[PDB]
């Protein structure tokens, strides 16, 4: 992080880093920031994948 | 199906969804297994809409929630009738560029 | 008259899968309302509805 | 100018031990003078010379009626509190296990409604007291109404969950 | 056209002050750096004030009529503010660091803590005309022997409650006669005393100090003479306190401290009520409301606001902004809200008109360099440092796509297919274009022929040829589809930054470092026209820098340039504190834009104050961090050759004032600029500014009315649309019965067609009268929607508006009627029995 | 530039002086009409839930135990405005008569007189907690009144084509809270006629439907073809 900042933001990014992401299903009103509103009232979870 | 739209409250002939409406929970429930599962095309789907409509309006709707193993079936095609009814709301609603052709062709004279 | 049949047989096909979104999802929530369970307290709920929810793993690139 | 609230003889020798904490809000903060009868078993509540006999009247009917000594000087304090009284009458069959239904195993069903509602609950054999605000009151009651009259204890427990939400919210 | 105004500013919820509720606690104040946003929270809006100050505002208060404001700075430039005119009425220096102001609770006094002294001012009227000095002194009361920290009024506004520094506090009475109830000073506190409150009952005062001790004052006997009766201690070892409220009717002590973590307390029993963090940062301000249920917090150093519930505990917003770091922007395509790439490595998406952000994404490990959206705001790009462009999906708000290289290059700016086949990105540390395809996730092409890297990058939207350019001081387009493999090299005098691309994909503008911005037929590959923009650019003179602001070569040329949706205007910004914009017929500046005028940041004054310019130094970069009360800001753990990293404490230099991104709304009128002090929304608006068309005498408001009471409603509405007055517009437009709607929308001339296009567009967002505005839509685009396709650029952003009312409250309107329906015919077809 | 001054000539439609126009409130009883409030007003209100299980800390603030348990009603003397500082005004049902509360009282009234225009201003005037709270709490069990009294009073407002999509809401929110006793005790005759006059006149509402449906595939086609 300090190399990076000291290096004034030009680096040379880390290799590759194939993971593994678990996700829940849950509405994407609850995946969003508290406001008043909302921008989408879907499942996080497509049908092909429930 | 094909020749209930043919012909002419019932969706099939009466026979055959008192038929349908007369069998028991291990037949209504592997007949909702391969509803589910003909549901995921866009091409098959409209059998099994309407023949989940037959057990729906044919059979009583606590007997469908308790039989064991029906809450994994009815989530599984909740969404895909969503899409579907998603993508035939799309498809009604560009439909009525023969309405604007109709006024088009109306105000030609 | 196209546009007349036409749009009645989407209109006829959408109204079973409306009927259908709204039956089958009172099938679910009468079930769940049946015997689903018992916690009042808002995060014991959430964290119950958290470790009974769906998991889907995904291939992801870092 | 008096009032006479009749003591139980089921709920008097708790009027008794804890009187001590009872008569000094009635004799310094409230200016009453205040009499027990051990002939008829009941308190007497004079006005001395030198509106608020209502007042210690119902802080009196409450310890009278179940409820705690907290909780009658949380009725005789606290302006915006008020106490509903029913009996079920709506056995074996429906006396006899709605109020084991109202109660649930060792009374969770009971002190889940008095928390979600932010009402306390007396229960007796089937007399129901409750001491709650108005709205809390009529939440309260329309829970226990609705799980004397046959609810699932998902749709009574959810409709806690959300009414303890819809309370405490502004807006 | 040009006439814009400053409308808005998105990011950045709070800065550095105290946060302020409204009396019926329906807006919140917040300083934000020198503006002051006011978010309306039930009706979902917010605007910015128009009016700024010159440094980072300190103190916020407004009076309880709800009718004029009062700001001052960290160095004690007062402003008082119409509030409801939204005009600046007075501007008042007082001398020195004014730490609080406070209104009266009856409105008419108000008073504030410059440095030892507590003056209580008089308010001038809101009905009065403006004078020369409308504040007229009540006191200037003297008793405390360091800075004071705060004030609080009484219930009844007759004595105010004063804490210092020095570790006393004092009860001063407002008139004369009662100085004999109000004398006494509260000693006995450890450290600097951070609030003195009273009671409900004016009869105990509680006052709290920064190591942690409330005590309870009272007027007992051992005669009477202002006892403590009681200290409770908050026993919060490492932190200490740093923001004191109390809300005196429900008794509720709010406190928050230096490690996130605030505490509220019913205060004299003392008993916690809840205790949660914010977060890591401390926090900076406690507000209360007027009837005591919502607390808003902020944390300045995230930039982050909080407003909390505490009896439903639940955050009705908790929000954070981003100071001094943002990338990019892209409007969504309809205009209804912004995605914001910022530096820290996040997207955020922020609403327009409800001035907060919708959704966060964080899975980029470094700055996001670029956003864009496609599939008609289904799917959004961002590509950053980290080596990846990724692909996020805003339905189910999922990243559903990342694409690497091959060669570990960070990359700086993308392009997507307007069919959205590929993505498309380039890099300023590699020379080439990396091609990707979205539906498989693989590297389609590295396109090569530059020899610099590759700066802009931009599909064209209706033929979909490719345009990068890059700082070899060449503009290059590429023919990828079908075949071809074509490319066209177009040399240019200097090396480019920004190029951006007409609407119908005709041309090219291209920005170059000389300070232009060229413009260029693709087809045909010549020079259209091009504006010379480095005298119309102002750069100001640094702190740090021993050149002026005339030789400077910093930031005399755009780094982002943008075209208008009809093509005929180009918005631009730089590293310079003006936004130009142009319309590229003529290739005239149209308006200059100065984007801050806070002396906080650095590029702002072209010519510095010679006052601070010493024998050694200017005195502006002397540091003086050690003369500060505490260690975390005493220190300097900034690492010396430090531009453009994270951190603004690891720079060591004023942030300088610069627009990273510029970008015109596709529906409404307006543009958004990324600077450092947030997205700066300017839009127009036809309230104001009598800007008629082809009127002739006989064109009047009198003759409108005249016209629409003898029904010619035809003739009623274009001579509204010959005023262009939207109040006369409207009345002409709601007064037309719904059995003509046709016949007059089939005889309105063509060129008030997208006047009213436009009106309808922006009347329907909000207006109630859905069928009416759906019945006007139905006749225009029925009588004359062949001219708008043969006319798609001028009703480009007329028609986008309409499509942002058909889809965002009709559609949803009707799928409420759609569900109810289906219910319905559910629950009554068919078999509920046991 | 602090007040509007009018455009009203001197010597030696008040609204059109001061160059306003303050919009109407509904242009004809034969359209459609949005409420005059908030647009997110309905989708709060639709999805409430949700929201709040959003905005919730993700673990529980350290409260004390010596707390009073009345704390919400142990208040001082911004005076609040909510459904739970109610009191009753001025023989034993789901509220009495001496503890009805204002919206159960103006129900029966309103079931009285067959005139529920002060019901719905009570409905379009309180807030969305307040409205959750009212129509989840409306005595669904023995003879089924409250319900049918809600339901021809949404009857009669969406005659009217004013609030509508709040009178839509509000049917919305009764079948999500208690749908399942309608949908137990249908072919229930006053139940079942409630529903049938309010699809009869609900089923004059794809107006707006085939409206939008025109609008938005005429807007599409005429915008990219």
């Amino acid at each position: 992080y300090k190399l990076d900042v000291l290096s004034s933001v030009h680096f040379v990014p880390k290799p590759a880093s194939t993971s593994l992401e678990i996700r829940v299903e849950t509405p994407t009103i609850s995946m969003e920031d508290a406001q008043p509103l909302y921008m989408s009232n879907a499942s996080s979870l497509a049908p092909q994948e429930i | 199906l094909g020749e209930s739209r043919s012909r002419q409250e019932v969706i099939f002939n009466e026979e055959l969804d008192q038929a349908i409406s007369i069998l028991n929970d291990e037949q209504l429930i592997l007949l909702m297994k391969r509803c589910r599962d003909w549901n995921t095309n866009a091409k098959t789907h409209t059998i099994a809409q309407r023949t989940i409509r037959c057990i729906l309006m044919h059979h009583n709707i606590a007997k469908l929630s308790e039989i064991p193993g029906m809450v994994k079936i009815v989530d599984a095609i909740i969404p895909y009738t969503q899409r579907h009814f998603t993508r035939v709301d799309n498809l009604v609603e560009q439909s009525y560029i023969l309405d604007y052709a109709l006024v088009e062709m109306d105000k030609l004279f | 008259r196209v546009k007349t049949e036409l749009r009645s047989a989407l209109k006829s096909t959408e109204d079973d899968l409306g009927f259908n979104v709204q039956g089958l999802k009172f099938v679910k929530q009468q079930w769940n309302l049946r015997h689903n369970y018992e916690f009042v307290d808002e995060y014991d709920q959430q964290e119950k509805e958290s470790n009974s929810a769906r998991k889907r793993v995904f291939g992801t690139v870092i | 100018e008096s009032r006479k609230i009749m003591v139980p003889p089921h709920r008097m020798t708790p009027l008794r031990n804890s009187w001590t904490k009872i008569y000094p809000p009635l004799v310094e903060h409230l200016k009453l003078q205040v009499r027990m009868n051990l002939k008829t078993k009941s308190v007497e509540l004079r006005t001395n010379p030198k509106g608020a006999l209502q007042k210690g009247a119902d802080f009196i009917k409450a310890f009278t009626l179940g409820f705690d000594l907290d909780d009658s000087i949380a009725l005789l304090r606290l302006d915006d509190l008020y106490i509903e009284t029913f009996e079920v009458k709506d056995t074996g069959d429906h006396l006899s296990r709605a109020i084991g239904r109202i109660a649930g195993k060792d009374g969770k069903t009971k002190f889940a409604i008095e928390n979600a509602t932010r009402t306390r609950i007396v229960l007796a054999d089937s007399k129901i007291h409750i001491l709650g605000g108005f709205t809390h009151i009529r939440m309260a009651r329309e829970s226990v109404v609705s799980l004397i009259l046959g609810s699932p204890p998902g749709k009574v427990y959810g409709n806690l969950r959300t009414v303890a939400s819809r309370l405490k919210e502004r807006y | 056209k040009s006439d814009f105004k400053f409308s808005n500013l998105l990011g950045t919820v709070y800065r550095q002050g105290n946060i302020t509720f409204s009396d019926d606690g329906k807006q919140l104040l917040s300083p934000v750096g020198n503006r002051v946003s006011v978010f309306d929270l039930i009706n979902n809006k917010s605007f910015t004030f128009e009016y700024e100050h010159r440094k980072n505002i300190a103190a916020i208060d407004l009076n309880k009529q709800g009718t004029l404001l009062i700001s001052i700075d960290e160095d004690g430039r007062a402003i008082l503010v119409n509030f409801k005119a939204r005009n600046v009425l007075h501007h008042f220096n007082f001398k020195e660091k004014c730490s609080a102001v406070k209104f009266s609770p009856d409105g008419r006094l108000f008073a504030l803590a410059s440095g030892r002294f507590l003056q209580i001012w008089k308010t001038p009227d809101v009905n009065k005309d403006r004078q020369f000095a409308p504040f007229v002194r009540h006191r200037v009361h003297a008793g405390h022997f360091q800075d004071i920290t705060s004030l609080t009024w009484s219930q009844d506004s007759r004595f105010i409650l004063t804490t210092s520094k020095d570790l006393s506090a004092k009860i001063w009475s407002v008139d004369s006669e009662e100085k004999n109830l109000a004398a006494t000073t509260f000693n006995g506190h450890r450290d600097y005393v951070m609030g003195a409150f009273f009671s409900h009952d004016q009869e105990k005062i509680y006052t709290v100090s920064k190591d942690g001790a409330v005590f309870v004052w009272e007027f007992t006997k051992r005669k009477y003479s202002w006892r403590i009766t009681k200290k409770h201690f908050f026993y919060a070892n490492q932190a200490k306190v740093k923001c004191v409220t109390f809300h005196p009717a429900t008794r509720l002590l709010a406190v928050g401290f230096t490690s996130g973590e605030f505490r509220l307390y019913d205060l004299p029993d003392f008993t916690l009520i809840q205790q949660l963090s914010m977060g890591q940062n401390p926090v900076n301000t406690v507000s209360v409301n007027q009837t005591g249920e919502w607390l808003a917090f902020g944390s300045s150093k995230l930039g982050q606001l909080l407003v909390y519930e505490w009896q439903s505990e639940s955050y009705i917003l908790k929000q954070q902004g981003h100071f001094d770091s943002t990338n990019s922007l892209a409007y969504s395509p309809d205009g209804s809200r912004v995605v914001t790439a910022s530096e820290d490595g996040k997207i955020k998406v922020w609403d327009i008109t409800s001035g907060f952000c919708l959704a966060t994404f964080e899975e980029h490990t470094s700055s996001v360099t670029a956003v864009q959206f496609a599939k008609r705001g289904q799917v959004m790009f961002s590509s950053s440092l980290d080596g990846t462009v990724r692909a996020w999906d805003l339905i189910r708000y999922r990243n559903f796509r990342t694409f690497t290289g091959t060669e570990r290059i960070q990359f700086n700016c993308l392009a997507v297919d307007p069919s959205g086949e590929v993505v498309c990105a380039g890099s300023l540390d590699n020379f080439d274009i990396h091609v990707w395809s979205v539906q498989t996730g693989q590297l389609l092409d590295a396109l090569s022929g530059h020899e610099g890297p590759v700066s802009c990058l931009s599909f064209s939207q209706e033929n979909s040829v490719l345009a990068s350019a890059s700082w070899d001081k060449t503009i290059r387009i590429w023919s990828i589809f079908g075949r071809s493999q074509q490319v066209e090299p177009i040399e240019v005098y200097s090396d480019v930054l920004a190029l951006s691309m007409r609407p119908d994909g005709k041309e090219v503008a291209v920005s170059t470092l000389k300070g232009q911005i060229s413009i260029f037929n693709i087809e045909d590959a010549k020079q259209v026209g091009n504006i010379d923009c480095r005298k119309d650019i102002i750069s100001g003179r640094f702190n740090q820098d021993r050149f002026t602001a005339k030789n400077s070569e910093r930031s005399k040329f755009f780094t982002t340039i943008h075209y208008s949706f009809d093509g005929m205007a180009i918005v631009a910004g730089g590293n310079n504190n003006s936004i130009c914009l142009y319309d590229v017929p003529n290739e005239v500046l149209l308006k200059r834009f100065i984007v801050s005028r806070n002396m906080a940041l650095n590029g702002t004054l072209e010519f510095l104050n010679s006052k601070k310019m010493t024998e050694a130094g200017s005195l502006d970069l002397i540091d003086d961090a050690g003369e500060n009360s505490d260690l975390e800001d005493r220190i300097d753990n900034s690492l010396p050759g430090s531009q453009r990293g994270g951190d603004l404490s690891t720079r060591k230099m004023r942030p300088e004032v610069r627009v990273t991104s510029v970008q015109f709304s596709p529906t409404a009128n307006a543009f958004a600029a990324a600077s450092t002090e947030g997205l700066l929304i300017y839009s127009t608006n036809d309230t104001i500014l009598f800007d008629p068309f082809d009127l002739d005498v006989d064109v009047t408001p009198h003759s409108t009315v005249e016209a629409l009471r003898e029904k010619q409603f035809l003739n009623a509405l274009v001579m509204a649309f010959r005023l262009n007055e939207e109040y006369l517009i409207n009345k002409v437009y709601e007064a037309i019965p719904i059995k003509e709607i046709p016949l007059v929308a089939s005889n309105i001339p063509a060129i008030y067609l997208p006047r009213i296009l436009k009106f309808i567009g922006d009347f329907a967002i909000e207006s109630q009268h859905i069928e009416f505005n759906l019945i006007w839509i139905k006749a225009l685009l029925s009588a004359s929607g062949g001219y708008i396709n043969e006319h798609k650029y001028l009703f480009s952003t007329a028609m986008r508006s309409i499509q942002r009312f058909i889809v965002r409250v009709a559609k949803e309107v009707v799928n409420t009627t759609t569900d109810n329906k289906y219910t319905y015919r559910f629950l009554v077809s068919t078999d509920g029995s046991m | 530039q602090f007040k509007t001054v009018s455009t009203r000539t001197i010597d030696e439609l008040n609204d059109i002086d001061f160059n306003t126009y303050t919009s109407l409130e509904q242009i004809d009883k034969e359209l459609l009409t949005l409420s005059i409030g908030p647009r997110s007003k309905m989708n709060t209100l639709l999805h409430l839930d949700v929201i709040r299980k959003r905005s919730k800390p993700k673990e529980a603030p350290k409260k004390s135990e010596k707390l009073p348990f009345f704390l919400q009603l142990s208040g001082e003397k911004s005076v609040r405005e909510g459904i739970a500082h109610e009191t009753p005004e001025e023989f034993k049902v789901t509220g009495r008569l001496g503890f009805e509360s204002h919206f159960t009282k103006q129900l029966r009234e309103g079931s009285q007189s067959k005139d529920y225009s002060s019901l719905l201003a009570t409905l379009i005037n309180f807030s969305p907690a307040a409205v959750d709270l009212e129509i989840r709490s409306l005595n669904s069990f023995e003879p089924f009144d409250e319900i049918v009294w809600f339901i021809d009073a949404l009857t009669q407002g969406l005659k009217s084509n004013k609030n509508f999509e709040l009178y839509e809401t509000f049917m919305s929110l009764l079948f999500k809270a208690h749908g399942d006793v309608i949908h137990a005790n249908n072919k229930n005759q006053d139940i079942a006629s409630a529903l049938q006059n309010w699809e009869d006149v609900h089923k004059k509402e794809d107006r707006l439907d085939d409206l939008v449906k025109f609008c938005m595939g005429v807007a599409a086609f005429v915008t990219t073809a």
